[PDB]
RNA sequence: AACGUGUCGCGAUGGAUGACUUGGCUUCCUAUUCGUUGAAGAACGCAGUAAAGUGCGAUAAGUGGUAUCAAUUGCAGAA
RNA sequence: UUAAUGAGAUUCCCUCUGUCCCGAGUUACUAUCUAGCGAAACGACAGUCAAGGGAACGGACUUGAAGGGCUAAGCGGGGA
RNA sequence: CCCAACUGCAGACCGUACUCAUCACCGCAUCAGGUCCCCAAGCAUAGAAUGCUCUGGUACAUAGAGAAAGGUACACUCAG
RNA sequence: UAGAUGUGGCCUGGAGGUUAGGACGAAGCUUAUGGCGUGAGCCUAAGAUGGACCGGCCUCUAGUGCAGAUCUUGGUUGGCGUAGCAAAGAUCUAACGGAGACGUUGGAUACUGGAGCGGGGAAGGAUUUCGUGCCAACGGCACUCG
RNA sequence: AAGUUUGAAAAGCACUUUGGAAAGAGAGUGAAAUAGAACCUGAAGUCGUGACAAAGACAAUGGAAGUACCUCCAUUUCAAC
């Protein structure tokens, strides 16, 4: 039911950190199914872990 | 051994304690003689209220420096509180002995809360820290409290 | 100050693991044993603390060869 | 941190498996005097230097 | 003295509670032998004459010989969950009715029973 | 009234007391006094299940010899 | 005796101001009330006054005068 | 004779997790103290100043309801 | 008062004697249990106490009587649910989990601001790492978390 | 520091059900659970609630002397001195 694992590694395999990992709420026994690297390797492949993009520090001032 | 007093009538009555009831004595005893005639269905209707807070726990005897109120002069004070952890740990101790009243067969809308008695209990020591390098105590107090109940004949 | 403050002035060691007492006061810089007077061959042994002595005499540990050399010769071998 | 002697090694390897309780099939001997391990040190509160 | 008696009881090797165990034997089963009394063996048919089992028959399960106690086969006793235990009877509260053979025991019977003959 | 008293009964905490005492202490006595053939000490180990301790040392909770008889025992296991 | 230097000591002047005349308003954070948690220093007993006497500036004695009880926030007079 | 280049086999010991601090170390403690080194973005700007931001990290340091007095501030103004 | 002395005088532990109790309830312990001694104290009763030792008397013996030593040790208590938990980052929400202020995920607003609540090491610590549980007491609030 | 010295025996509370589980109430064991493992006895201190004189605070305590009412405490009479 908790999703630290899946949250904690999967910012350890898309290598970005957490705020960028996206583990998406509308299913988390999807997520909670993973308990491993390549069970989320997988699920980052599928919809439920995109990386939600960065930021956009503006620069055009 | 058991509790300081016998029911009078023991089918007619039920029983209920706790051991280590794990928050302050003086809390809890207040809490507990508030309800110490009333049937259990007006005492439960209290704790109830006391945590919505429209009525309070009257601190008698453990008042010592708490904040007047308006709620508390139904009980003849001005002082008196709403402890939460003491009225929701006594909820608790009251539907235990509810079911000790269906289990002999006892309308619990006939039940009064004759006897209750608050005690304390072995006092739990963690330590804490003061100027200077003074170690000083930081005792718990957990408390017993038992009560049991009865029927009224019509 | 010289309270908390330069009680995190802590770093380094004085003393280590002395190889023949087997407790922790093998003073590193000039390398002896604190409470064994180690490498001396003769363990420091003073009168002035009885006490200690008795911490550190026969008996108080194993004494692997002597219960059985004292059993040897309690039974007129040797 | 890193650096700890092979001998200072076996000393704490020594103390990690001292440091597990009583197992409860102890408690139930015939005579035993332990119902605590009483010798269970824990990192923070105190330390072995060795 | 009372403190070294005491001590050399309960810090007896298990062959010395083997003989401070031992219990008499019946009333026709001595002069059958000869002897006053054997320490208990298991596998001996025993009778209690003391507690609350006594007068109560059966055959020596065991010599636990620590708790000093020895167990009888028909002396049981229930726990609360049904499962029957065995209780201990200490053997000089047991009078031995059967033997068990041996070339080491009818051995040393007739070494008793040689003092009386 | 409530609180505060106060006496009584019953409880709680507390762990005194008594009873017990495989410990201490003291006194006396009968014999023989470790190590380079590696001692004392400490270190780490070893149990089917063992943290400490006791015992032991990779023959490890003991192997051998004799001498004793049927247990060990928390429960496995095992002539 | 001295230029420079000075968290050195000192005096004046200028500026500047709530330092003040003379204080006032606002703000967090607290105090206050609550839920949870929870100490300690200290503790003979205590604990209204005036006057008297007294180890000579009394909580208890003497003689008067007040005092129903229990209370929350303060304060700092006393409890040598 | 001697060496290289080409092959062939082998390359042993110990350390290695974690930490390095407003929770891991010292301070009696999950203590506003102390504690060495490396890596070091953008803009304003003389700029490791200070202000704010991208990365990374973190919003379990008790929380709530309010206008007392009094208090504490890396808090203010105040006529003449 | 200091002091001295006496007591067929009081009491505790133990010894030598004697007399004697005790599972039909000893020591102990409780007291609106009386009585009786001027008193120290003793004896009784009654315990919805206790469970196995022990009283009287004559001698002996001593580690023999406690309110007071900033006594010692243990325990409790008042103050007291009081001071406080006020330096350092403001949590807000959904739906989800859960036995339940808690956690997780999403979104939101932030804080650290590259001499950092960053990532790595030495000194030091040595399992604190990790996962899965767990939630008794420890994390000065709480916790489903540590 | 620390005798877990429960009991003779772990016979160490099966099981029912209230609780999320603890714990509680029941049962049940045993001579005692009012011996439930923080367990022989269980004191003082302090506390709790029940009762009361239900008294009555205007320091506590205490002294003497009464009285009120209440005390399975003693004694005596209970057709009599
Ligand atoms: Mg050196
Ligand atoms: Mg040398
Ligand atoms: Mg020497
Ligand atoms: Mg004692
Ligand atoms: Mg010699
Ligand atoms: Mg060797
Ligand atoms: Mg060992
Ligand atoms: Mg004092
Ligand atoms: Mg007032
Ligand atoms: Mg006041
Ligand atoms: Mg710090
Ligand atoms: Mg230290
Ligand atoms: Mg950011
Ligand atoms: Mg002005
Ligand atoms: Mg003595
Ligand atoms: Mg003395
Ligand atoms: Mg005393
Ligand atoms: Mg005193």
């Amino acid at each position: 039911v908790s999703l630290k694992l899946q949250a904690r590694l999967a910012s350890s395999i898309l290598g970005c950190g957490r705020a960028r990992v996206w583990l998406d709420p509308n299913e988390a026994v999807e997520i909670q199914n993973a308990n491993s690297r390549k069970s989320v390797r997988k699920l980052i492949k599928d919809g439920f872990i995109i990386r939600k993009p960065v930021k956009v520090h503006s620069r055009a001032r | 051994t058991h509790y300081s007093r016998k029911p009078q009538v023991s089918s007619k009555s039920a029983k209920a304690k706790v051991s280590d009831l794990r928050c302050h004595y003086k809390n809890t005893f207040e809490t507990a003689n508030v309800i110490n005639g009333m049937p259990l269905r007006k005492a439960q209707q209290l704790y109830r209220q006391v945590l919505a807070k429209t009525r309070c726990i009257p601190f008698k005897r453990y008042n010592g420096k708490i904040g007047r109120t308006a709620q508390a002069k139904e009980w003849g004070q001005t002082k008196g509180r709403w402890p939460r952890k003491s009225v929701v740990a006594m909820m608790s101790l009251l539907k235990n002995a509810e079911a000790n009243a269906i289990e002999k067969g006892l309308d619990p809308n006939q039940m009064v809360i004759k006897h209750v008695q608050v005690d304390q209990a072995a006092r739990m020591r963690r330590r804490t820290y003061r100027a200077h390098g003074r170690i000083t105590p930081y005792m718990c107090s957990p408390c017993h409290v038992q009560l049991f109940m009865s029927e009224k004949k019509e | 100050t010289k309270g908390t403050t330069s009680m995190g002035q802590r770093h380094g060691r004085t003393h280590i693991l002395c190889r023949r007492c087997g407790r922790n006061s093998y003073h590193v810089q000039w390398e002896r044993c604190a409470a064994c007077a180690y490498p001396r061959a003769s363990r420091r042994r003073y009168n002035w603390s009885v006490k200690a002595i008795k911490r550190r005499r026969t008996g108080t540990g194993r004494c692997r060869y002597l219960k059985v050399v004292n059993r040897r010769i309690a039974n007129h071998f040797k | 941190g890193r650096f700890k002697p092979l001998a200072v090694k076996k000393k704490y390897a020594k103390k990690m498996n001292q440091n597990k309780p009583v197992p409860y099939w102890i408690r139930l001997r015939t005579g035993n005097r332990i119902k605590w391990n009483e010798k269970r040190r824990h990192w923070r509160r105190t330390k072995l230097n060795y | 003295s009372r403190r070294k008696a005491r001590r050399a009881h309960f810090q007896a090797p298990s062959h010395v509670r083997r003989v401070l165990m031992s219990a008499p034997l019946s009333k026709e089963l001595r002069a059958k032998y000869n002897v006053r009394a054997m320490p208990v063996r298991k596998d001996d048919e025993v009778i209690v004459k003391r507690g609350t089992f006594k007068g109560r028959e059966g055959k020596v399960t065991a010599c636990y010989r620590l708790k000093w106690v020895i167990l009888i086969d028909k002396v049981n006793r229930e726990k609360a969950n049904g499962s029957t235990v065995a209780v201990g009877i200490h053997p000089s509260n047991v009078e031995i009715t059967k033997l068990k053979l041996t070339h080491h025991r009818k051995s040393i019977l007739e070494r008793k029973d040689r003092s009386s003959k």
